[PDB]
């Protein structure tokens, strides 16, 4: 009755821990074997056994400390996270989900829900703006420490926040994204620790409407423009997927293929 | 299991050299041959195909058709319903491959110059049957960064790696919907990969013969494939100290992973 783990540490981490690491966790939301234009889909949440429906990623750091975040495999997302003998997730957006997350950590006494949810908006209004927390080995060291220490009235709820923040984007964004999970890798390749650009950003929030213009493509072709920005701020549009499939990994169940 | 749908979305289709799929002089007789045309910044019926979901490439009711005419091999637009239906469905890729099913044939363009009419040929993945269904008729710019976050540099026609660098036009590259991926210093050259063995040595040469061996495919894998020899490019011996980005049989490893960083 136990979910699946990836592990992995910020303890001496490198680009190769970190590779397998997404690449662990991507190969853990896919087993379904559902690809459209090469691109995964995630499982469909309608219908899915909650059996199957989270995976665990055990996060370890230098201070010999770790947290399990708890990951929806619906939609890479992290759902919850356990701090050693305490747990606490986000307030989920429905009923339906609701139930599912109190599946997660069972045995855990000191389990628990907040009242704001782990959505960028919230957790933005909780912590601050994305483009203004950084990201890399060295946050996600520490992230991982609050996360630790929260039920020892280590960390301030705006703290909480960033340090979930930081870690949804190093692990679930990057799982989505391969631009993302590159991005980190030269991060984490220079030991040098940054705020995510605009490219990234606009790319975590288009993570939605990107899975749908994709899965409801003519031909690779788009029905309309999803528009994008460089690491420059720039916008600009995307009528095809093409240029797409080298940059997300992952994308939400929208639709039943055509057969 | 409620399916998705078929928006018979209307775009351009750009090839060769970034030109687009064009209806000679505006004409729409069964038969007027279907060109490269440089791409239109307006409205123009001709140059804009709409993607039905009965597999035809309609622009303005006519259909992106096979001509049945004397030599043959010849694409030309055509009343959808006149012409054998099997000259008119197409399937457009991934790959960047747009084929007539039928035949087994593919879209082509034997010319990077403008006015050159459409022919469908076998298939061979060269640039010139390399295609892109988007209203997005300019290069894609950005630099390709692979290996210890470094950048794939060019100079002449040689193509190595080199630490990424605000500045330097040398890390530009330009993604032309052809499949082609062209040095910004030089849009006249091409990646190319001139042989289809393990350990060949890739470099910037002319597009002129848009061969099978300047057309790439950015996979899933963050690797970057040539679809005809199926190698994917590769910073030989993980070393960029070597200055050698050759094409290798697909491992997976971080030395054959590149990201389109933009
Ligand atoms: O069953 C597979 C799992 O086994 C655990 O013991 C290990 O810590 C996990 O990372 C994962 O490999
Ligand atoms: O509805 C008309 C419009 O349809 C769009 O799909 C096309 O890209 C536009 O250029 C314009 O033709
Ligand atoms: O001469 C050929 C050209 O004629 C123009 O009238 C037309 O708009 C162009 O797309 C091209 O077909
Ligand atoms: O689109 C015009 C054409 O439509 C066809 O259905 C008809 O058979 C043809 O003769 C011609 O009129
Ligand atoms: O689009 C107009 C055309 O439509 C066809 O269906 C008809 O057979 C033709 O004679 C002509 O009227
Ligand atoms: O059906 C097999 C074919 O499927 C196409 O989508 C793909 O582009 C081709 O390279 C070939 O693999």
């Amino acid at each position: 009755k136990q979910y699946p783990i990836i592990n992995f540490t910020t303890a001496d981490a490198t680009v190769e821990s970190y590779t397998n690491f997404i690449r662990a966790v991507r190969s853990h939301l896919t087993t379904g074997a559902d690809v459209r234009h090469e691109i995964p889909v995630l499982p469909n949440r309608v219908g899915l056994p909650i059996s199957q429906r989270f995976i665990l990623v055990e996060l370890s750091n230098h201070a010999e400390l770790s947290v399990t975040l708890a990951l929806d495999v619906t939609n890479a997302y992290v759902v919850g996270c356990r701090a050693g003998n305490s747990a606490y997730f986000f307030h989920p957006d429905n009923q339906e989900d609701a139930e599912a997350i109190t599946h997660l950590f069972t045995d855990v006494q000191n389990s628990f829900t907040f009242a704001f949810g782990g959505n960028y908006d919230r957790l933005e209004q909780l912590g601050g703006l994305r483009e203004n927390i950084e990201l890399g080995t060295g946050p996600l060291e520490d992230a991982i420490s609050a996360l630790y220490y929260y039920s020892t009235c280590g960390t301030q709820i705006p703290t909480l926040a960033r340090s979930f923040m930081v870690c949804i984007q190093m692990i679930s964004e990057a799982a989505r994204f391969q631009y993302i999970e590159g991005e980190m890798r030269t991060r984490i390749r220079y030991n040098r620790r940054s705020a995510p650009d605009p490219s990234v950003i606009t790319l975590e929030n288009s993570w939605g409407r990107l899975s749908t213009a994709i899965q409801e493509s003519n031909q690779g072709a788009f029905a309309s423009p999803i528009q994008l920005q460089r690491r420059n701020g720039s916008k600009f549009n995307v009528y095809d997927v093409s240029i797409l499939i080298p940059i997300i990994a992952l994308m939400v169940y929208r639709c039943a293929p055509p057969p | 299991a409620d399916v998705c749908m078929d928006p018979e979305p209307i775009v351009r289709i750009v090839g060769r050299n970034g030109l687009c799929v064009d209806v000679t002089g505006e004409e729409f007789f069964d038969g007027n041959p279907i060109q490269l045309w440089p791409c239109k910044s307006n409205t123009d019926w001709n140059q804009l195909w709409t993607l039905r979901k009965d597999s035809t490439i309609r622009s303005n009711g006519k259909c992106l058709t096979i001509s049945k005419s004397s030599p043959r091999q010849q694409v030309v637009i055509y009343n959808c319903s006149t012409a054998t239906v099997g000259a008119t469905r197409w399937q457009i890729w991934d790959n960047r491959t747009i084929i007539n099913p039928r035949s087994g044939l593919v879209l082509a363009a034997t010319s990077g110059n403008s006015g050159t009419k459409l022919t469908v040929q076998t298939n061979i993945y060269a640039v010139s049957q390399g295609w892109l269904p988007t209203n997005n008729t300019q290069p894609f710019v950005t630099t390709i960064v692979g290996l210890y976050g470094m950048c794939l540099q060019a100079n002449s026609g040689k193509v190595w790696l080199e630490d990424c660098t605000s500045e330097k036009a040398e890390q530009q590259w330009a993604l032309y919907a052809d499949g082609s991926i062209r040095p910004q210093q030089n849009r006249d050259n091409c990646l190319t990969t001139d042989a289809n063995i393990k350990g060949t040595v890739v470099k910037i040469l002319s597009c002129g013969p848009a061969s099978s061996g300047q057309r790439w495919m950015f996979k899933n894998d963050g690797t970057i494939l040539n679809l005809y020899n199926g190698l994917v490019l590769d910073v030989r011996r993980s070393d960029p100290s070597l200055k050698q980005i050759i094409v290798h049989p697909f491992h997976g490893n971080l030395n054959q992973i590149w990201l389109p960083l933009f």
